[PDB]
């Protein structure tokens, strides 16, 4: 059970953005430092770096002191924008391996660490104890390859993707700096992780698919609600250049169809109109607008397009997606491949094209058929473990090259 | 709006100073570190005691998250982290493809840029 | 919020001495830690029943002592208003002050003047009492092999079963519920025998050193008294391998059977927190098996003890939901039975709501998602059939405080305050209300806003335990129902009071007379169907809902709904439907495909009429369609609900060959299991509405033939014909409806007689691995639904033909099933109870005469519980038709005198459900010493246990309920 930040699941921006053009799709996860216009930071010259002991200390009093005061247990701290800073709390980094996975979460989304130990035969005493997540005893292994007897595996977990990760020591030069509008922040951090392939749990959509119209249908169905939400005029209204600005890519033909049913058009004499909420239309309440759309969904819609803008960089059009090689490695691709795979509904190409490591380190997600046939799954088997164990031998290596 | 983070890469000794600046907590760090970027956005200086360090922005070849916990179990994402500010105790302080990072910050990611990148294959 | 109970209490202390064998007896001292609450808090009253105290104790000073039980008889013995109404008040009145929970009186020992001035200092004090039960008459239960000579020792288990509030009959506490302690319990056990209760094994190794055994176990986990049990006897196996704790405790010669039984478990507890996002909030989990159970479910602390009949050892199919079905209930109750518990009876509600419902979850996510909405729809037959059977099942808050009542639902009995005026009809429908009314809070509020408010609540509760006992400040366990709305709504706030003061506080279920119009039928007004209720007796009126209606192949239309219900009202429109030659699948349901201008299909765009399809509203549906739309429901429809409501509406009025043919359409694919059930039903009404319309043929061979090749099936299928268990079940059903087909000249299913003694022939060896059992068992009541009422025309009951001729060919089948089973037995002698069902089937068609005397020798002591509860259910209809009154008497001697008790609850409940003595019908004079008789069994001989005369006063609300029998 994940249990998001209240800004995540409240389908807040900047931390679900509306709209990303060509440049932010290419930038992706990877946002460039930029200029402040005006504040302290957009001054030239030095700038302070100011420490953050008293204020982790504090703030983990306080959280602290809030939970014993009703009276114990286990309480939810990620109420806030504010709550969701690096300035407190403990924290991790976390290095993917992928260039570009094929799940990604976004600022403000919640993972878990389960502790995958297999036991060893006979008298167990018991898992290794770790510094962060909870250990799960398995039977049977949740990767493609399987446990040994007293092997312990790191994992993220969420409704996303599953992912084994690896706790490997900061370097002693690299520290945490945090950038606002009013300072730089600096925190010391010591643990990081290396997090291999993702075994995708969340199925994302192709371009212009049904599932992938649906969700922008209902993304701007959510993001006009909560307009009306923040409207103080009574009765509500909005107007149609915010949404607009929002979603430059849409025609105001397809936002006069979300707005046809809940709201009336009065017209004034400025080029500046409103959107009068119906006096008969019940604004639907927040939880209500949770489950129109959730925070996986958008994530799988943000691969989609993020990546077709990489197909579109690489020379192939809408036409290409008998198929190209490049056009096997999109996530819609490789999602399809593996959880068909995991339904038991086909096998995968293993040892292929889609490998995102390029030199054999990794699993290409393309389907091959279930088609002797006791060796045909044998052989599937002792490839997914032989790249498994391979890639658990590699990635924790702490070798020098 | 939301939070830019970045990795700061020191020499050793000046690492190990600003480290027991950190650990020690005391205020007055900010003025014993300072970081002053240049108009073009790629170069800097990092003053450590008052002493200038030629800094470079590079670009991070994988992408890195930065996560808060409370309960050491769930963890909250909190940034994207894609971009490191290198010093060093010689180059131009004023200087008049080469911020491209090839390699990872963690041991077994060296070299990901030409060896566990699969490349795009054009047309 | 707080208890109106003073002297607060912390901890408890057992010790088990002498247990007896012989004379049959237990003694044992109790200590108590009390802090009172005021002074001149004189006369501690403590409650118990069937107790001989020894001495009472308070530090070295034996105080006073009063010992009344009013829960015996009226004060005097012969208070002639022998009614219904007095009595049941009078007991109300008298077993409410038997409770603490005012200033009453059964253990009142009275503080000194000493002691009060120590109470004048301090309010701590501790209480030592030696006390022996005698033989248990209603509190515990010594299970004996009749042996007595060695088997009394390796044979025999000691251990209690009881109601709620059954600690009361075991040993001195308070209001049994509601008080939160601890214990430490001492135990003298034999060596061998091993005794299992709360808490947790803290000291024992050979202990005392002397010839025995003495167990510790403490439990720490601060609880309630209504939770201790303590089960002596069995063997251990651990039946770890998945999770390390789990513990179980069986009979010897039984063992292994639970190396099949107890497994799955882990995934129980697997689901459970992934429900609740917690631990298993104890040490451990205990298991006891036993032959008898006052309740087959019982679930305590830490411990579910329950019968040995549950055990469905690898090879005995049809128990492949039951035995878990009931685990699953013994560990959720559990919980709530653990740690969330009723501040009073008026209370408890949502305890088995929450329970019930999250083993419902369970059902969902471990197997039939279609057979979980099948259950729910057997919930509602359930409650539908008992409260228009009964009055309403009503969830109060409400007292009738100050000598009031304020009891419409006073149609029996009372309820307000107490468990032990129910019935189990009632208690079982509060269960099933329980688990409906947890759906309308899913229907209203979000599953994950469930585990948000769940987990709140055991947050809370594990937070308020296993500490120093905060004083003042430790009653947050008492989660019960007021502030538990308060954190619901605080979860999200909605309207949810009206959903109480709908279902919670008004126990109304209600029927809907949602009148099919047909507007666009080329009409101008364009899809309208009215809105219609009234019917009295026990009506309910409910507005504001909704209403789904699929269309050709098109929008689920939802409708709103009003009160003020005289109304019409509109449908979302479909497009116009039209050229749908062309129009073959504009998109049915996803990519379902289907094609039949079959029906009205000139101006028919409509088709299927719903309120309601996730069952929220308690309802009973009533309207009509075209019978087209209800066969072509049956062709397909994404509910099991929808299937066999149809199955049920047309087991009313058609017979078109059509219906016929779309029945066994539906009876051969890959769609659900007791649908096809049903279906066969379906086919045994239908055909026998083919009299003069035998148009088909003699239905049902053709679907053995083209449904079954074993090797291709030359002209008869016979052998090994399970793994597939949709064909199982089919099987298994079948060939009873086949045995229903009959058509008015003599009935005359001759060729489906010989078909079934034929099916009785080709019965299979070892190669199936799945023990052949109940296949026999329906065939058998397939011979039993061969009534045959009409042979004997004149006097033919006396062996005169021996008797003839095909009855015969029957009695030679179910003779040999009796001696097979009395000599191979299979498995509970199921077989032998279905051929005495069919055996009595046959006394009334008067073949067999009707003579008890088999009957009489099947209800004796010394075999199962199953059979001797199917010959008490068979003498029950013998003594309603025929008017023996000497073996009535012997049945009710018998509800005195016997050791189980579930016979004497089925015995009551289905005596009960199937009167003699029929109320204003009286012919075989009741009114002479048989009223007398039941006045006294529901006065004396049955303070053994509450339901004994719960039973009793259902018997006498049937007979003769709400006035003077017409004595005197």
């Amino acid at each position: 059970i994940i249990q998001h930040s209240i800004p995540a699941v409240e389908l807040r921006q900047p931390f679900f953005p509306t709209h990303m053009g060509p440049i932010k799709l290419r930038q992706f996860h990877r946002p460039p430092l930029k200029k402040y216009s005006f504040g302290a930071l957009s001054q030239p010259g030095p700038h302070s770096v100011q420490p953050l002991l008293k204020h982790i200390k504090k703030k983990a009093k306080m959280r602290e002191q809030e939970r014993q005061a009703s009276g114990g247990g286990e309480m939810f701290f990620m109420r806030t924008p504010q709550d969701l800073t690096g300035k407190d709390g403990d924290l991790i980094l976390a290095e993917y391996s992928e260039e570009n996975g094929p799940l990604m979460m976004q600022v403000g989304m919640a993972t878990k660490i389960k502790n995958y130990y297999k036991r060893k035969p006979g008298k167990d005493p018991g898992a290794p104890d770790c510094k962060y997540g909870e250990t799960v005893y398995c039977h049977t292994s949740p990767f493609l390859g399987s446990l040994h007897p007293g092997q312990l595996l790191q994992a993220f977990e969420n409704n996303l993707f599953r992912a084994p990760i690896y706790l490997h020591k900061m370097p002693e030069t690299d520290f945490l700096i945090i950038r606002t509008r009013q300072g730089y922040y600096i925190r010391e951090l010591v643990d990081i992780f290396v997090v291999g392939q993702q075994c995708p749990l969340f199925e994302v959509p192709g371009p212009n698919s049904k599932r992938a119209n649906t969700h922008i249908r209902d993304f701007l169905q959510v993001f006009i609600y909560r307009l009306f939400w923040k409207s103080k005029d009574r009765p509500r209204r909005i107007r149609m250049e915010d949404i607009k600005k929002a979603f430059p890519s849409h025609s105001e033909s397809s936002i006069r169809k979300r707005l046809k049913l809940c709201a009336d058009f009065k017209r004034t004499g400025m080029d500046s109109n409103w959107w009068v909420l119906k006096s008969d239309f019940r604004l639907p309440t927040e939880e209500e607008i949770r489950a129109m759309v959730s925070p996986e969904q958008c994530c799988a819609y943000y691969s989609m397009i993020a990546a077709e803008q990489r197909l579109k960089d690489a020379g192939y059009g809408e036409k290409s997606f008998k198929i190209d090689d490049e056009v096997r490695t999109a996530p819609w691709n490789t999602t399809r491949a593996f959880i068909a795979a995991m339904k038991g509904k086909c096998l995968l190409e293993v040892t292929g094209v889609a490998d995102p490591t390029g030199c054999g380190e990794g699993f290409s997600y393309v389907k091959i058929p279930n088609k002797s046939v006791a060796e045909h799954q044998e052989r599937y088997k002792e490839e997914c473990q032989r790249i498994f164990d391979l890639q658990n031998k590699v990635l924790s290596s702490t070798e020098v090259l | 709006e939301l939070e830019s983070q970045f990795i700061l890469r020191l020499p050793p000794e000046y690492a190990s100073t600003v480290r027991r600046a950190v650990q020690s907590g005391h205020v007055n760090l900010k003025d014993r570190l300072t970081i002053e970027l240049h108009p073009d956005g790629r170069h800097g200086i990092v003053r450590v005691d008052r002493v200038p360090l030629a800094s470079k922005l590079v670009d991070l070849p994988c992408v890195m998250e930065s996560l808060k916990t409370i309960d050491k179990k769930t963890f909250y994402k909190t940034a994207d982290i894609c971009q490191m500010l290198v010093s060093t105790v010689d180059g131009d302080l004023y200087p008049p493809k080469k911020f491209i990072w090839n390699h990872g910050i963690t041991l077994p990611l060296k070299n990901v840029r030409k060896r566990r990148f699969r490349k795009t294959a054009k047309k | 919020f707080e208890s109106p109970r003073p002297y607060k209490l912390t901890h408890q202390v057992v010790c088990i001495n002498n247990i007896n064998f012989q004379r049959k007896s237990v003694v044992g001292f109790v200590e108590l830690t009390i802090f009172p609450t005021v002074a001149n808090l004189n006369r501690i009253k403590l409650n118990s029943k069937q107790c001989r105290i020894y001495r009472v104790r308070i530090n070295d000073l034996e105080a006073a002592f009063i010992y009344n039980d009013p829960t015996l008889e009226v004060c005097h013995s012969e208070s002639k208003q022998r009614n219904l109404n007095y009595f049941s008040n009078a007991y109300a009145a008298a077993v409410s002050a038997v409770d603490p929970d005012a200033g009453n009186g059964e253990l009142c020992i009275k503080v000194p003047s000493e002691l009060w001035k120590h109470v004048d200092e301090l309010k701590v004090l501790k209480i030592h009492i030696n006390f022996s039960l005698d033989q248990p008459k209603g509190g515990l239960h010594f299970v004996v092999p009749s042996v007595e000579g060695s088997m009394a020792e390796r044979g025999a288990h000691v251990f209690s079963c009881g109601y709620q509030n059954s600690t009361r009959f075991w040993f001195p506490c308070v209001d049994s519920y509601s008080e939160l302690c601890t214990w430490k319990l001492e135990f003298t056990v034999d060596a061998a025998m091993v005794a299992v209760s709360n808490g947790d094994l803290v000291e024992t190794v050979y202990t005392h050193d002397m010839r025995k055994k003495t167990f510790h176990y403490m439990l720490t986990i601060p609880t309630a008294a209504s939770n201790i049990s303590l089960a002596i006897g069995p063997f251990e196996i651990l039946v770890d391998p998945y999770m390390h704790e789990v513990t179980h405790f069986c009979l010897p010669q039984l063992l292994p059977l639970l190396k099949h039984t107890t497994s799955y478990l882990h995934e129980v507890f697997e689901f459970y927190e992934e429900i609740l996002t917690c631990r298993y909030p104890y040490s451990c989990f205990k298991t006891v098996f036993i032959d008898e159970a006052y309740v087959e479910v019982a679930a305590y602390a830490s411990m579910s003890i329950f019968s040995t009949n549950l055990l469905h050892s690898a090879m005995i199919i049809d128990e492949t939901p039951l035995t878990r079905r009931c685990l699953a209930q013994s560990l959720a109750q559990q919980f709530f039975g653990c740690f969330i518990s009723r501040m009073s009876w008026s209370d408890e509600w949502v305890l088995k709501g929450i329970s019930g419902y999250i083993y419902g979850l369970w059902m969902k996510k471990t197997f039939g998602v279609n057979e979980y909405r099948h259950w729910i729809k057997e919930e509602l037959d359930k409650i539908v059939a008992y409260e228009l059977k009964t009055g309403g099942v009503l969830l109060h808050p409400i007292f009738g405080g100050g000598k009031e009542k304020d009891n419409p639902a006073s149609h029996l009995h009372f309820s307000i305050k107490h468990p032990h005026t129910l019935s189990w009809e009632y208690y079982s429908m509060f269960q099933c209300k329980a688990h409906l009314v947890m759906r309308l809070i899913e229907n209203r509020i979000s599953m994950e806003f469930m585990l948000q408010v769940f987990n709140k609540l055991l947050s809370l509760a594990s937070t308020a335990s296993s500490q120093k006992f905060q004083s003042h400040m430790w009653s947050q366990m008492l989660v019960s129902t007021s502030g538990f709305l308060k954190s619901i709504s605080n979860v999200s706030g909605k309207d949810i009071q009206p959903l109480i003061k709908q279902w919670v506080d008004q126990s109304g279920v209600v029927k809907f007379y949602g009148s099919f119009a047909f507007n666009r039928k080329r009409n101008v007004l364009e899809l309208e169907i009215k809105q219609d209720y009234t019917s009295p007796g026990t009506q309910k009126y409910v507005g504001p809902l909704k209403v789904t209606v699929q269309e050709l192949d098109g929008s689920f239309n939802h409708t709103l709904q009003i009160e003020e219900n005289s109304l019409k009202h509109d449908i979302p429109c479909h497009s116009k439907s039209r050229r749908n030659k062309k129009k073959k699948i504009p998109l049915m349901n996803g990519e379902e495909v289907d094609m039949d201008l079959s029906a009205m299909d000139a101006d028919s765009p409509l088709l299927w009429i719903r309120i309601d399809p996730d069952m929220s509203v308690l309802r009973k549906v009533e309207f009509e369609q075209a019978d087209f739309m209800w066969q072509y429901q049956l062709r397909y429809e994404r509910d099991v609900v929808a299937q066999q409501e149809s199955i049920l509406a047309l087991e009313k009025f058609p017979t078109p060959a059509s219906r016929l043919a779309l029945t066994d359409i539906l009876e051969q694919e890959q769609c659900f299991y007791r649908v096809r059930m049903s279906a066969c039903f379906c086919l045994a009404k239908i055909a026998n509405s083919m009299v003069s319309t035998w148009t088909g043929p003699p239905a049902m061979k053709s679907l053995f033939t083209r449904m079954f090749c074993c090797k291709s099936c030359p002209n008869i299928v016979k052998t090994n014909n399970f793994m597939s268990f949709q064909s199982y079940f089919l099987q298994k059903t079948m060939p009873v409806a086949m045995a229903l087909l009959r058509d008015v000249h003599n009935l005359c299913p001759k060729e489906v007689l010989t078909f079934i003694l034929d099916l009785i022939k080709y019965n299979d060896n070892r190669k199936n691995k799945f023990s052949d059992n109940y296949y026999r068992a329906e065939m058998i009541d397939a011979l039993a639904n061969s009534v045959t009422p009409a042979v004997s025309v004149n006097n033919e009951v006396r062996t005169l033909d021996n008797l003839n001729p095909d009855v015969r060919l029957i009695l030679e089948e179910i003779t040999r099933f009796l001696n097979m089973e009395k000599l191979l037995p299979s498995y509970r002698h199921t077989i032998t109870v279905s051929c005495l069902r069919a055996i009595r089937v046959l006394q009334k068609n008067g073949h067999v005469p009707s003579d008890p005397a088999l009957f009489k020798s099947y209800a004796e002591y010394g075999h199962f519980v199953d059979i001797r509860i199917a010959a008490l259910e068979a003498v029950v209809d013998y003594t309603k038709v025929d008017r023996s009154y000497e073996e009535l008497q012997w049945l009710l001697n018998m509800i005195q005198n016997d050791p189980v008790p579930y016979v004497r609850h089925k015995i009551l409940n289905m005596l009960t459900k199937n009167p003699p003595f029929t109320k204003n019908m009286e012919s075989p004079l009741c009114n002479e010493a048989l009223v007398d008789q039941l006045w006294k069994l529901m006065n004396s001989g049955t303070s053994h246990d509450w339901r004994l005369r719960c039973g009793a006063v259902d018997l006498y609300f049937t007979l003769f309920g709400l006035s003077r029998p017409s004595c005197l």
